[PDB]
């Protein structure tokens, strides 16, 4: 026969299947943006 | 018309961006030499700080399990590193004629190509951070599947234990990405529907108690009722978190 899950089995299944990094990719964005806004304000002057 | 950027801290890094490289195209077409300073190192410094952004995202992509992630970064990656070469070449042209025409062209194509990707790569994370909530979301959605085998107090105990943090993690997720959206109809439905999901959750558990105790007809279609109307809430707010204007 098959062996069901209980309750509290079936519920910790269903929570592990559902439930830094995003700081350094802003960071990194920002020195991208401020380096062409650089570039940018040099040969315009601005 | 390019469209207003989806948050707000995407909108903070790349609208400078854009508005100037705007200002550039109205001074290339409406301006009029010697005055032109070498731009050999500050295109130097964008090659760099792409270099690191390509780096960093490589980093960031590889300590992932969202395969999604993985198809959809690689092409922003290519778009701000053909960018650069762009400005690279253009410096060089400007060097040996400050009047080149290409060059102008090349500053101006290899700019936008440079937003135009790191927004690629930015609204590509925004979108693997959505896929987390919306994992969440269809967590409880499915948890909610199972309220119908809950037949005994002592179950309603083990089934209220986990609901509750659940709810809350989910709350939580939808107030912190709701506030950082850029388009206000959309912040008031997530905000709408996450409250008429969080009041119907005393409902469900009052529901379960009158038929658990029954049990051991009324309470029975009440309950699958609310199961219904907060499962439709949920998926409300799966959709209006994947609406966008950038595709």
């Amino acid at each position: 026969g098959i062996q069901r899950p209980s309750l509290e089995e079936r519920l910790e299944s269903i929570i592990s299947g559902a439930a830094d990094r995003r700081e350094r990719i802003v960071a990194e964005c920002n020195a991208v943006r401020q380096a062409l806004q650089d570039l940018l304000s040099e040969y315009m002057g601005n | 018309q390019m469209p207003v950027f989806h948050t707000r801290t995407i909108e903070s890094i790349l609208e400078p961006v854009a508005q100037q490289i705007s200002h550039l195209v109205i001074m290339h077409e409406e301006g009029e030499g010697k005055a032109i300073p070498d731009l050999t190192a500050p295109v130097s410094a964008v090659q760099a700080a792409v270099s690191n952004l390509v780096r960093v995202g490589k980093e960031t992509v590889q300590t992932t399990e969202d395969q999604i992630l993985k198809r959809d970064m690689p092409p922003a990656f290519i778009k701000v590193e053909n960018a650069c070469t762009k400005l690279v070449r253009a410096a060089q042209m400007l060097q040996a004629d400050p009047y080149s025409v290409p060059a102008r062209d090349y500053l101006i194509d290899g700019s936008r190509g440079i937003l135009s990707g790191t927004s690629d790569l930015l609204l590509t994370f925004d979108e693997a951070e959505v896929r987390k909530i919306i994992r969440v979301c269809k967590g409880i959605l499915e948890y909610l599947t199972v309220a119908e085998v809950v037949e005994t107090m002592e179950d309603l105990v083990t089934y209220t234990k986990n609901l509750g943090p659940g709810m809350t993690k989910m709350a939580k997720m939808i107030d912190e990405r709701q506030q950082e959206l850029t388009h206000q109809e959309h912040r008031v439905m997530l905000v709408n529907s996450m409250n008429t999901v969080k009041e119907l959750l005393p409902v469900l558990i009052s529901a379960m108690k009158i038929f658990v105790t029954t049990k051991n007809e009324e309470a029975l279609k009440n309950r699958n009722f609310t199961v219904e109307k907060m499962s439709a809430e949920i998926n409300e707010i799966i959709r209006v978190l994947q609406l966008t204007s950038w595709d």
